[PDB]
RNA sequence: CUCGUUGGAUCAGGACAUCCCAAUGGUGUAGAAGCUAUUAAUGGUUCGUUUGCAACGAUUAAAGUCCUACGUGAUCUG
């Protein structure tokens, strides 16, 4: 959950959601590429 | 007819109700153990046990040098020298884990506190551990021992020379020349034992007090 | 008879104080109007005890160490002294 | 007597009024439940208790001297 | 230089004694420790040295051997 | 009530402390919340250029009735480890240091009288 | 570089460093303090060279000694005196001319 | 139950090197029994004094409260202490140097406290002529 | 071809860009030490030695970074 200007996908398992009024990037294979902007 | 000190209330504005309550309960206590007359300067052994010990108990011998407290809370301390070690301890006279008090020697000294041990000689403090008890006399008046003890070099922990303390143990001259002893006398407050105002009369008291206690027998 | 001396435990100790340090800047700031720096160091103590700092800040400048106090030490072989100072390369040394 | 020993100190000078009240610290919630829920009356008489009313850790006056075992 | 070299000879003998009534300590432990404290000091030793060494086994011997069970 | 720069009396027969020579030594720090240490505490003391720990068994400060006060301030030198450098312990000392919390039983073997 | 001066004898304390003079004097084998001082032959204890010149100085003083039953401020011979005063003469040269790195020249 | 007799029937299934049983009389406001064990390396200490706790643990003293293991810090001594008993176990290095079964067995001849003399009471150093 | 207010004592108010306490993500997170990140301003945030501030010694859960005209001289002081 690194916060980041710019929200990039890591992989192609990676989905993007929009949580608590922030965007997500939540990958089930790793939870390294879990981000939030 | 000796009165121990803690019985005679001290005065002030607390109701009598509060006394009489803390007398039954003491009461109770010396039927179960005997608390033996002493004064201050009398050599005591006292029997306690030791909470950090499993079922076993101690003994500590030295000369009551304090007496203080009233009521329940009445305490006594007796020195000892042990080892070259110098030790005080204060006791509480109806502390539960005491099982005996003893007066190995019943004696009164010319202070009515013997603090000043301190800075005397250490053989003035020092009294053997397994002394043996002496006899006592009963239809008497209480031996005075009026021995006056040897000071060690001048520092001492308090200013003794000074009239407030009103020491008459000391024997002041072999330690203080008599131009000093002039000097403690520019503290004297003569006027202090001539004001009737500071006086507490507790004839009455100490008459109603006994009754009460020689009738609980 | 003796033994050697124990550490046991001691403690080297030093008072290095503000002046200590804030002179040392002037050394600095004062290099270029020196032409050339002297070392001044107790005889009895050739190089057990020295400060590197003055070589190592005042090295650009030419150096030569002088050892004072001479007649309260012992000079049985100064010229071995002289011969580990010329191994450090402090060749040219006057007592 | 009518005297209750209450622990440690308690606000006021001597011969001062005081208001004593059931605690209202979480773990006396319901320390209430055993003892008279409305008050003891004496005039009822349902039970005659004793002059003097101790707790089980207290060591009462007049027993044996206390050796720790 | 002993009180007399007959009560050495029986102490010494008498501790030996003893060591073989024991319940719990080690038995080699104790034969061990009084062999090599009477072999030392009894070696080399002054009137007042000697008679102190030896008023050890007075009170140790009949102390319970210094409380060893 | 045993502070920092106290002189200390070292009742122990440790070599380097109980010698009976140089100044008394000091107590440079309290290893308590408080500054004050009392007995069973220990403070840190500095013996003949050189930092020792040691534990407090007695103090000249009153304290609760039915205890020892002595007439000096007394403390006994301890390793690191906590192994006492001192073999022996003649004077007596307080038996209130087994209760106390810490570890406290290696000095009551050392000490053979107890008071 | 404290027994020749340079660091401030007070931080380290002269009683400390009065022994190291004794060793180094001893180990040297220069004993020009016994001459000086008529004190002994030789002697390699700190405290035995302490007590003896404080005589012969004749310098005493009142120290406070932690005792069993008390403080007792009880005279005592000047062991500072002693220290500070060999010290002086040390580096005055009265003792002799010493080489504290003596042991560094073989390297 | 947990008793000496157990305590030391444990301690010889451990196979500790030096048994020692002492009896302390009542006089001494201490431990009824004082117990004195070598070991023959530091991991062996550890061993058994964790063995013997663990024991006492199982053993009973549900009322009686838990006893604290010391001496971890030090490398060569651990000593127990439990209510009426106290187990001091050392390294036969460490047991020589201090000579605790000497202290105890002799209350007041020990040759460590006999070596030891009660100091003079500090008299002044006077200059004379 | 030289240079232009401020320590300390007393009492502290607030900011969070968090030093410690607390709640969590990720980890090149086995357990144990950590490292990286987010949320949170709740209370706390040491004693000395050298002494002109810079070092140092012992500790602590931590010995925060800053603003309040050196925060504060009609409260005191270098
Ligand atoms: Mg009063
Ligand atoms: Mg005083
Ligand atoms: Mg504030
Ligand atoms: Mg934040
Ligand atoms: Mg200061
Ligand atoms: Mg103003
Ligand atoms: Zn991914």
């Amino acid at each position: 959950f690194k916060t980041k200007g710019v929200i990039k996908k890591r992989c192609k398992d990676c989905y993007k959601v929009k949580r608590r009024g922030r965007w997500f990037i939540l990958c089930k294979t790793n939870p390294k590429h879990k981000q939030r902007q | 007819r000796f009165l121990s000190p803690e019985f005679i209330p001290p005065r002030g504005r607390t109701n009598p109700l509060k006394f009489k309550i803390e007398r039954k309960d003491m009461l109770d206590r010396r039927k179960v153990l005997p608390i033996p007359e002493f004064y201050v300067g009398s050599i005591l052994r006292v029997t306690t046990a030791d909470p950090y010990a499993s079922g076993k108990t101690s003994q500590f011998l030295g000369i009551c040098i304090k007496r203080s407290g009233n009521g329940l809370g009445a305490t006594f301390t007796l020195r000892n020298t042990i080892e070259g070690q110098g030790v005080e301890i204060c006791f509480e006279l109806y502390n539960p884990r005491i099982q005996e008090i003893q007066v190995v020697k019943l004696e009164k000294r010319l202070d009515d506190n013997l603090l000043y041990l301190r800075d005397a000689l250490p053989e003035y403090s020092t009294f053997d551990v397994n002394m043996k008890p002496v006899p006592q006399e009963a239809c008497q008046e209480v031996p005075v021992n009026k021995l006056k003890v040897k000071m060690k070099p001048k520092p001492w922990s308090k200013r003794w020379e000074r009239p407030n303390f009103n020491i008459k143990g000391i024997r002041f001259d072999l330690a203080l020349t008599e131009e000093q002893m002039k000097e403690a006398q520019k503290w004297n407050k003569p006027w202090i034992e001539f004001d009737m105002m500071r006086e507490y009369d507790t004839s009455k008291i100490e008459a109603a007090l006994w009754e009460e206690i020689e009738a609980s027998k | 008879w003796r033994e050697c001396f124990p550490l046991q435990g001691h403690d080297v100790a030093r008072w290095f104080p503000g002046h200590m340090a804030k002179g040392l800047k002037k050394m600095q700031s004062s290099l270029k109007s020196v032409d050339c720096v002297i070392e001044v160091h107790d005889a009895r103590i050739p190089f057990s005890g020295r400060n590197p700092l003055f070589q190592e800040l005042l090295g650009l400048k030419p150096h030569l160490l002088v050892l004072n106090k001479m007649d309260l030490a012992d000079l049985t072989e100064q010229q071995k002294i002289v011969q580990r100072l010329e191994e450090k390369g402090l060749s040219n040394v006057l007592f | 007597h009518n005297i209750i020993y209450v622990n440690g100190s308690v606000p006021g000078h001597k011969n001062c009024l005081v208001k004593i009240k059931d605690s209202t610290l979480p773990a006396y919630k319901d320390s209430c439940k055993n003892l008279p829920f409305p008050t003891y009356f004496p005039d009822g008489d349902e039970e005659e208790l004793p002059e003097d009313l101790f707790d089980e850790s207290v060591w009462q006056p007049s027993e044996p001297s206390i050796t720790f075992a | 230089a002993p009180w007399s070299r007959e009560a050495v000879l029986c102490l010494y003998r008498a501790l030996l004694r003893q060591g073989r009534e024991l319940r719990y300590t080690d038995r080699d432990f104790y034969f061990a420790s009084i062999r090599r404290e009477f072999r030392k000091n009894q070696k080399l030793e002054n009137l007042e040295a000697r008679e102190k060494q030896l008023e050890k086994g007075l009170v140790f011997l009949h102390s319970k051997l210094g409380g060893l069970i | 009530a045993v502070q920092k720069m106290t002189r200390v009396r070292v009742v122990d027969n440790s070599a380097l402390g109980s010698t009976p020579y140089h100044r008394p030594p000091r107590c440079i720090h309290v290893y308590n919340k408080s500054g004050v240490g009392k007995v069973g505490d220990q403070i840190l003391l500095a013996i003949r250029g050189q930092k020792k720990k040691a534990l407090i068994v007695g103090h000249r400060m009153p304290g609760s009735r039915m205890t020892p006060k002595f007439d000096s301030n007394n403390v006994v030198l301890i390793e690191d480890n906590g192994n006492p450098v001192g073999t022996r312990i003649k004077i007596p000392i307080p038996t209130s240091l087994r209760r106390r919390e810490g570890e406290y039983s290696k000095v009551l073997a050392i000490a053979q009288n107890f008071v | 570089l404290a027994l020749c001066g340079t660091v401030l004898d007070h931080l380290v304390g002269e009683e400390t460093m009065a022994d190291y003079l004794l060793y180094t004097l001893n180990r040297h084998g220069l004993f020009g303090y016994v001459q000086h001082y008529a004190l002994a032959s030789a002697c390699d204890q700190i405290e035995w060279v302490l007590k003896n010149v404080a005589i012969k100085l004749r310098k005493t003083r009142k120290v406070k000694v932690l005792t069993g039953t008390g403080n007792v401020n009880v005279i005592q011979p000047d062991y500072a005196m002693a220290a500070r005063d060999f010290l002086r003469t040390f580096r005055s040269g009265l003792l002799g001319q010493v080489m504290l790195d003596r042991d560094i020249i073989p390297a | 139950k947990f008793d000496i007799d157990m305590l030391v029937s444990l301690l010889r299934q451990e196979n500790a090197r030096d048994i020692c049983v002492i009896q302390v009389p009542p006089e001494m406001r201490y431990t009824d029994y004082f117990v004195i064990g070598s070991g023959t390396s530091t991991r062996h200490l550890h061993a058994m004094v964790h063995y013997l706790v663990k024991m006492y643990k199982h053993l009973k003293c549900r009322s009686d409260p838990y006893v604290k293991i010391e001496g971890k810090d030090a490398d060569d001594w651990l000593c127990v202490d439990f209510g009426s008993m106290v187990i001091h176990l050392m390294l036969p290095e460490t047991r020589e140097t201090y000579e605790l079964e000497k202290l105890w067995t002799l209350r007041s001849f020990d040759d460590q406290l006999a070596q030891i003399a009660a100091e003079t009471l500090p008299e002044d150093f006077i200059l004379g002529l």
